[PDB]
RNA sequence: CGUGAGGGAAAGGUGAAAAGAACCCCGGGAGGGGAGUGAAAUAGAGCCUGAAACCGUGGGCUUACAAGCAGUCACGGCCCC
RNA sequence: GAAUGCCGGCAUGAGUAACGAUAAAGAGGGUGAGAAUCCCUCUCGCCGUAAGCCCAAGGGUUCCUACGCAAUGGUCGUCAG
RNA sequence: CGAUGUCGGCUCGUCGCAUCCUGGGGCUGAAGAAGGUCCCAAGGGUUGGGCUGUUCGCCCAUUAAAGCGGCACGCGAGCUGGGUUCAGAACGUCGUGAGACAGUUCGGUCUCUAUCCGCCACGGGCGCAGGAGGCUUGAGGGGGGCUCUUCCUAGUACGAGAGGACCGGAAGGGACGCACCUCUGGUUUCCCAGCUGUCCCUCCAGGGGCAUAAGCUGGGUAGCCAUGUGCGGAAGGGAUAACCGCUGAAAGCAUCUAAGCGGGAAGCCCGCCCCAAGAUGAGGCCUCCCACGGCAGCCGGUAAGGACCCGGGAAGACCACCCGGUGGAUGGGCCGGGGGUGUAAGCGCCGCGAGGCGUUGAGCCGACCGGUCCCAAUCGUCCGAGGUCU
């Protein structure tokens, strides 16, 4: 359940280890995105010489989130983190991997080179 | 009128009584249905069972597992038809019904505080034995 | 609001409304009747019944359970010896609470009399 | 249109189709017509319905022969449903098949005097920078000297819920004809024990 | 606040009128079945102690 | 917008 | 009242005569009811006269679909002489 | 008939706010016309570098006992500075 | 001027329409898509941030859009008190000076009790010419009214290309609303366990008080809840706006109009949901009692019924509403189940001991679902028609 002013972990090797949402992408007023949906953050926090660089700001796709997410199965799945992917307008991850789990989510809405780079999908 | 038996009632259809029995602090493999398009597969989740909140038909269990450097927690209904069967892979020994504490422990120290339970260990050993 | 919520507050918080109970018990398991505000008098009933149904078991957990409200070794003494026994075979409703028809002079608090049962 | 009285039992989830499906359960049957009005004699048309059996003991007279011209017994609760003419002389569950949307009316649960946060959902005050006193407060309540009153709807403080409310377009999930359940998908208005109306749906 | 204040005297009759719902109710009482007494319902009779036909209580 | 005031802020009695 | 210098009130009347109500009754008392005194006791000491605001009990007329500085003019109903 | 006049009396607000630290009460037995409130007993709670004890200021019989409850006591009162 | 509290914010709205969006249009230097400009339209909607006391404005990220005004520049007996009108102090500047400055700077007492109208809720009374118990009609009110993306049609029409539809159909959302507690997630003042210090019972063991109005800590049922779940905006009928017509004169042509008839909006009327016969215009249906005794009135006891009283209640401030009162499961006990806690005490064995193991999922155990007359709703009382006249 993320909103404006939340850190998220990133979870790619785009350069970012953390971002601050500042918006997410949903609608005219959106109060959270959860996973599978987009948010623009700022760079809170790079390593040196990544594509990304501290103070950009980037879209990104929240793969993973603290705030357990309820399925029609009657289900339910939580992290131990909230992590993002740093992506572009088509979608499309801009790092070359991406580590840790992520939400099964991701794939009926369409992010599916995540989550076949994603070591396991939960 | 019983208003409570008339639940149970509507209930006893979805009612599974083929899963073993399972304690929190016990090492639990469930092989859940899994659907991802067109077809559908049985993905194993492994982990300590944290949790194990109980309402009759309506009880469901948590279980805790640390996957690829982060720590997954699921929560299954115990009478989903989306669990295939659970096995057993460890009888743990807890002081507590919640084990929520295991959170913000290592992986020495939960191991520490979660002793395997031989008592339950003994029995699962003593059972499996059949005609 | 209070729905389905069981037990009155009686305008006293935890610890003492617990003592009140502890100490009506008391009173009650000694003189066998008192008299008090209907309120309190409706109230008295489980709290002593429960113990004396404990008393009714005999064995030395009850003891030790019935001890921590009422305290007092030999009031438990006269429970199990004396009072316990004569509702061997009833089932429950060892207290009943009837009501007076003079109030409190001084702020005409309705009152009761709450009396172990025959 | 079609109807039928009945008491909120509770709720659960059942599973269909690998979905975890929330219901309420009702028992709904059975309802035994004891009047009906015609455009005739009565000016327009519905079934008066009777739900669940009464004591003798406790029927007035002027009950009792109310009843009787029915050839009907004792029933607790007398209700109507409108343009509904069953041919039968008794409503059951099955004139409701699993599938089928319904718009079911009960009497909410009664939050008594209810604040304007709770009611209606008002911000209230803030809880720090000063705030004195109004924390759960209304505000303002009007203008000035123009218009110089307080309009009449007023959202503000008093008592809320215990009226009758009634949620539509609801899933039967499924129907229990022996037992006279019914079984309808979400949320249902009042407590368990509450007598429910479940009428067939107006919504296209 | 600001301190309300009555703005108007309150006439003898607007007084009296807000009165009209002070009228006390008489005591409900009923004769003891034992002495013919008359006590309030569901209380033991103060007068000679019987209750549920039995003596309860020393009067 | 900012106009000046025309009554002081209220002193005690 | 003010540390102080100093400031500074309210408060008169039974009856001609106490003859100031023995005694009895209800009441813990207060208070009252009889008895008694007196020309007179709503002159009974909370006492001459006893206005008004104010409070109350009883009776007559009137009032619960009506718009107001409360009255005034007309007519009708009810009550009284 | 008015001077936010002066003195006094009585109203309205009103059976309304409040009854002065949230340390806390319960029962049984006495007394008495009358008892939640006075006496006794048991149970419970609070203070304990005090909310215990001893001085000095200041106060001036408030001390002890008997007999009392109109007023003083923020209720009651048989109790009391 | 014997006082009409003054900027901004917050809260709560409501109105206007010179319309920001959404809907419907005409013109276009409108190919398509997308704009421009004007007309109709006030139903709903009109985001979150950085800076400043700011209104305003600029900026970031979005959006269908990020509208402008009135309501004492709406709203301090509603809150704030940053701005600004007191007393302190300082800077620059002016003045010999005391002091002063639409120049600046730091600080600086915002009043428990609502009489009347108005508003939100809830009753009491009387009325609705028999007196009653139920079930209803709906005059008239109120609520609601938003919108986006993607896919199909179709890479089709249009276009060199880039780009890319009308109409029709399908799915998935954001914000809001009503209800709900199965799930998810809260709380759960004593439901369970662990723990320290002290005092105590009774020495050990086992317990109790206090450490908060839970000593602390880990959990936690019912209830009440949102972050959780269901459902809502419509569909549809009708009459219209701008606008477009058919037929058609005056005026041999032409003309939507002068006779007449169509089409046409998120708007209007109905439809949906809720209130509602004090609708004094006091409605309707079903059923019950009934022709009482004494002189359109009075008195006396009744009938159908009702009230009082009591046990209670997801009903509730009181009142009301609702259930029950022994011909009874209403509450309280008791029992069974659920549920919580997580293996009591006692004993036995192991260890020098702290402890460990077994007995044992034990012991304890609020509310939830039921059972059971063990306790209590004993016994009763009082109101309550006799039906006005054409
Ligand atoms: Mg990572
Ligand atoms: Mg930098
Ligand atoms: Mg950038
Ligand atoms: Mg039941
Ligand atoms: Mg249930
Ligand atoms: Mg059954
Ligand atoms: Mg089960
Ligand atoms: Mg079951
Ligand atoms: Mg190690
Ligand atoms: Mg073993
Ligand atoms: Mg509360
Ligand atoms: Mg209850
Ligand atoms: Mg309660
Ligand atoms: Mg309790
Ligand atoms: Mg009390
Ligand atoms: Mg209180
Ligand atoms: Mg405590
Ligand atoms: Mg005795
Ligand atoms: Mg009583
Ligand atoms: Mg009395
Ligand atoms: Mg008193
Ligand atoms: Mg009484
Ligand atoms: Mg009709
Ligand atoms: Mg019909
Ligand atoms: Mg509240
Ligand atoms: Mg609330
Ligand atoms: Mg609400
Ligand atoms: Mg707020
Ligand atoms: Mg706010
Ligand atoms: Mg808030
Ligand atoms: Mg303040
Ligand atoms: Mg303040
Ligand atoms: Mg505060
Ligand atoms: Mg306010
Ligand atoms: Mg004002
Ligand atoms: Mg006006
Ligand atoms: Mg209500
Ligand atoms: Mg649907
Ligand atoms: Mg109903
Ligand atoms: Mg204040
Ligand atoms: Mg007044
Ligand atoms: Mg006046
Ligand atoms: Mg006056
Ligand atoms: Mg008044
Ligand atoms: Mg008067
Ligand atoms: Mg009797
Ligand atoms: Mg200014
Ligand atoms: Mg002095
Ligand atoms: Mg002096
Ligand atoms: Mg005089
Ligand atoms: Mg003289
Ligand atoms: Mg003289
Ligand atoms: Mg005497
Ligand atoms: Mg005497
Ligand atoms: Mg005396
Ligand atoms: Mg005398
Ligand atoms: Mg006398
Ligand atoms: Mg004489
Ligand atoms: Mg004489
Ligand atoms: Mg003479
Ligand atoms: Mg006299
Ligand atoms: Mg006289
Ligand atoms: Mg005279
Ligand atoms: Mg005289
Ligand atoms: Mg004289
Ligand atoms: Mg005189
Ligand atoms: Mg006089
Ligand atoms: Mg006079
Ligand atoms: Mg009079
Ligand atoms: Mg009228
Ligand atoms: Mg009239
Ligand atoms: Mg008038
Ligand atoms: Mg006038
Ligand atoms: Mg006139
Ligand atoms: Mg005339
Ligand atoms: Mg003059
Ligand atoms: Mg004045
Ligand atoms: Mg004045
Ligand atoms: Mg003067
Ligand atoms: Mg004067
Ligand atoms: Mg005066
Ligand atoms: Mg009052
Ligand atoms: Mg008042
Ligand atoms: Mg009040
Ligand atoms: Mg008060
Ligand atoms: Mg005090
Ligand atoms: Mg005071
Ligand atoms: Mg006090
Ligand atoms: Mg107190
Ligand atoms: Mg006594
Ligand atoms: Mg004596
Ligand atoms: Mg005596
Ligand atoms: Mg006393
Ligand atoms: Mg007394
Ligand atoms: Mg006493
Ligand atoms: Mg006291
Ligand atoms: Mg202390
Ligand atoms: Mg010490
Ligand atoms: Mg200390
Ligand atoms: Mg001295
Ligand atoms: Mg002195
Ligand atoms: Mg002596
Ligand atoms: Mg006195
Ligand atoms: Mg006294
Ligand atoms: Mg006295
Ligand atoms: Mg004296
Ligand atoms: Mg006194
Ligand atoms: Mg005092
Ligand atoms: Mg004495
Ligand atoms: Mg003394
Ligand atoms: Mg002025
Ligand atoms: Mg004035
Ligand atoms: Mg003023
Ligand atoms: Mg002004
Ligand atoms: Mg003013
Ligand atoms: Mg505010
Ligand atoms: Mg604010
Ligand atoms: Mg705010
Ligand atoms: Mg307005
Ligand atoms: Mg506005
Ligand atoms: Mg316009
Ligand atoms: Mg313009
Ligand atoms: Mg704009
Ligand atoms: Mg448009
Ligand atoms: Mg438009
Ligand atoms: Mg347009
Ligand atoms: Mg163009
Ligand atoms: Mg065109
Ligand atoms: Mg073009
Ligand atoms: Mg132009
Ligand atoms: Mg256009
Ligand atoms: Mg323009
Ligand atoms: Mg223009
Ligand atoms: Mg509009
Ligand atoms: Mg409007
Ligand atoms: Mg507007
Ligand atoms: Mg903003
Ligand atoms: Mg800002
Ligand atoms: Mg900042
Ligand atoms: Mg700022
Ligand atoms: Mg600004
Ligand atoms: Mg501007
Ligand atoms: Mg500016
Ligand atoms: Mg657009
Ligand atoms: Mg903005
Ligand atoms: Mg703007
Ligand atoms: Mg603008
Ligand atoms: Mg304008
Ligand atoms: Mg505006
Ligand atoms: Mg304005
Ligand atoms: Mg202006
Ligand atoms: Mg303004
Ligand atoms: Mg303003
Ligand atoms: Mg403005
Ligand atoms: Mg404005
Ligand atoms: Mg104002
Ligand atoms: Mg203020
Ligand atoms: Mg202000
Ligand atoms: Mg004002
Ligand atoms: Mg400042
Ligand atoms: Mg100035
Ligand atoms: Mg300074
Ligand atoms: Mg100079
Ligand atoms: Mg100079
Ligand atoms: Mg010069
Ligand atoms: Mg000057
Ligand atoms: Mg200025
Ligand atoms: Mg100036
Ligand atoms: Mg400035
Ligand atoms: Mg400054
Ligand atoms: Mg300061
Ligand atoms: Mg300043
Ligand atoms: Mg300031
Ligand atoms: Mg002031
Ligand atoms: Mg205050
Ligand atoms: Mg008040
Ligand atoms: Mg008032
Ligand atoms: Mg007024
Ligand atoms: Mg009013
Ligand atoms: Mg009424
Ligand atoms: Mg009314
Ligand atoms: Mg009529
Ligand atoms: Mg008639
Ligand atoms: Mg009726
Ligand atoms: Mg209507
Ligand atoms: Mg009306
Ligand atoms: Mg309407
Ligand atoms: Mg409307
Ligand atoms: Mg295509
Ligand atoms: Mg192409
Ligand atoms: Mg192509
Ligand atoms: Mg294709
Ligand atoms: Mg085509
Ligand atoms: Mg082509
Ligand atoms: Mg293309
Ligand atoms: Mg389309
Ligand atoms: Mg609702
Ligand atoms: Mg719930
Ligand atoms: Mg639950
Ligand atoms: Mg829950
Ligand atoms: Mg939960
Ligand atoms: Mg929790
Ligand atoms: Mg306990
Ligand atoms: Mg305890
Ligand atoms: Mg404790
Ligand atoms: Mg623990
Ligand atoms: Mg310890
Ligand atoms: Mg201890
Ligand atoms: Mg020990
Ligand atoms: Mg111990
Ligand atoms: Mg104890
Ligand atoms: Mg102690
Ligand atoms: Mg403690
Ligand atoms: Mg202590
Ligand atoms: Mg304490
Ligand atoms: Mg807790
Ligand atoms: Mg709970
Ligand atoms: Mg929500
Ligand atoms: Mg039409
Ligand atoms: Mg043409
Ligand atoms: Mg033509
Ligand atoms: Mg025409
Ligand atoms: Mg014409
Ligand atoms: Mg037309
Ligand atoms: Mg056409
Ligand atoms: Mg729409
Ligand atoms: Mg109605
Ligand atoms: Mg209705
Ligand atoms: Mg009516
Ligand atoms: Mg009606
Ligand atoms: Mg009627
Ligand atoms: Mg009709
Ligand atoms: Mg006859
Ligand atoms: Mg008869
Ligand atoms: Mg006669
Ligand atoms: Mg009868
Ligand atoms: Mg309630
Ligand atoms: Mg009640
Ligand atoms: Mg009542
Ligand atoms: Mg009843
Ligand atoms: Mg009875
Ligand atoms: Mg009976
Ligand atoms: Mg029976
Ligand atoms: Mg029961
Ligand atoms: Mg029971
Ligand atoms: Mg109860
Ligand atoms: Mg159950
Ligand atoms: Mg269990
Ligand atoms: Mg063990
Ligand atoms: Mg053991
Ligand atoms: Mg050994
Ligand atoms: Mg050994
Ligand atoms: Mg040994
Ligand atoms: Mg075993
Ligand atoms: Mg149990
Ligand atoms: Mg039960
Ligand atoms: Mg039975
Ligand atoms: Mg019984
Ligand atoms: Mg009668
Ligand atoms: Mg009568
Ligand atoms: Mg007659
Ligand atoms: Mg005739
Ligand atoms: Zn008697």
């Amino acid at each position: 359940m993320i909103q404006p002013q939340t850190y998220l972990e990133v979870a790619d090797n785009t350069g970012a280890r953390k971002i601050m949402c500042i918006r997410v992408l949903k609608g005219s007023n959106a109060k959270y995105a959860t996973v599978g949906d987009v948010i623009v953050a700022s760079v809170k926090e790079a390593i040196p010489r990544g594509a990304v660089k501290e103070g950009d700001v980037v879209k990104a796709v929240v793969v993973r989130t603290k705030k357990e997410i309820k399925r029609p199965d009657g289900s339910a799945i939580r992290f131990d983190d909230n992590a993002a992917v740093i992506i572009n307008n088509q979608l499309e991850p801009r790092g070359t991997r991406v580590f840790g789990p992520v939400a099964r989510e991701l794939r009926e809405k369409g992010f599916m080179k995540i989550v076949s780079l994603a070591p396991e999908v939960l | 009128m019983n208003r409570g038996a008339l639940i149970k009632l509507v209930e006893s259809r979805y009612v599974r009584t083929d899963l073993p029995e399972f304690r929190p602090g016990d090492t639990v493999r469930v092989s859940y249905k899994v659907k991802e398009g067109n077809r559908t597969r049985i993905q194993d989740f492994e982990g300590i069972v944290i949790r194990i909140r109980r309402n009759g038909f309506n009880t469901t269990f948590t279980v805790r597992k640390v996957s690829y450097g982060v720590g997954v927690e699921r929560i299954f209904p115990l009478h989903s038809p989306l669990i295939q069967k659970i096995d057993i892979v460890q009888r743990g020994r807890a002081r507590r019904a919640k084990l929520y504490f295991i959170r913000n422990l290592s992986d020495r120290e939960i191991r520490r505080k979660l002793r395997a339970d031989r008592k339950r260990i003994d029995q699962d050993r003593a059972a499996e034995r059949a005609a | 609001m209070r729905h389905l919520k069981s037990g009155r507050k009686l305008n006293r918080h935890s610890s003492h409304r617990l003592a009140l109970y502890r100490n009506q018990a008391k009173s009650l398991l000694t003189h066998g009747r008192i008299t008090t505000t209907v309120p309190k008098a409706k109230e008295l009933r489980g709290f002593v019944d429960h113990l004396i149904h404990l008393a009714k078991r005999g064995d030395l957990h009850a003891r030790r359970l019935v001890l921590r409200d009422l305290q007092d070794v030999k009031l438990v003494r006269k429970l199990f010896d004396e009072i316990a026994p004569r509702y061997r075979d009833r089932q429950g409703g060892y207290t009943r609470v009837l009501k007076l028809a003079e109030r409190r002079r001084g702020d005409g608090a309705p009152l009761a009399l709450v009396e172990l049962v025959e | 249109m079609k109807g039928i009285l009945g008491v909120k039992v509770g709720m659960t989830r059942i599973f269909r189709d690998d979905r975890a499906v929330p219901v309420t359960v009702i028992l709904a049957g059975p309802c035994p017509v004891v009047q009906r009005r015609t455009p005739e004699k009565d000016g327009y048309t519905a079934v008066q319905l009777g739900f669940l059996p009464q004591n003798p003991k406790r029927v007035n007279r002027p009950l009792k022969g109310h009843f009787a011209k029915a050839g009907v017994e004792p029933v607790r609760i007398l209700r109507e449903i409108r343009d509904f003419n069953p041919e039968g002389d008794t409503v059951t569950v099955e004139i409701f098949k699993p599938g089928e949307r319904v718009d079911v009316t009960g009497t909410s649960k009664g939050r008594g005097f209810a604040g304007v946060m709770k009611r209606w959902n008002f911000a209230g005050g803030p809880d720090s920078h000063g705030a004195h006193k109004i924390h759960r407060h209304p505000g303002s309540i009007g203008n000035r000297k123009t218009p110089g009153r307080v309009y009449k709807g007023k959202k503000m403080a008093g008592h809320y819920g215990a009226e009758r409310v009634t949620v539509m377009n609801l899933e039967v999930v499924d129907v229990i004809p022996e037992e006279n359940l019914l079984l309808v998908k979400g949320a249902v208005p009042g407590p368990n024990g509450g007598l429910v109306i479940v009428r067939e749906t107006k919504k296209a | 606040a600001k301190h309300p204040v009555p703005k108007k005297k309150t006439s003898k009759a607007r007084r009296d009128a807000r009165r009209s719902h002070h009228a006390l109710t008489p005591p409900t009482l009923v004769p003891c079945p034992e002495c013919k007494a008359m006590k309030p319902p569901h209380t033991v009779c103060p007068e000679c102690g019987y209750y549920a036909g039995r003596k309860v209580l020393e009067v | 917008v900012d106009k000046p005031p025309y009554l002081p802020r209220p002193r005690p009695p």
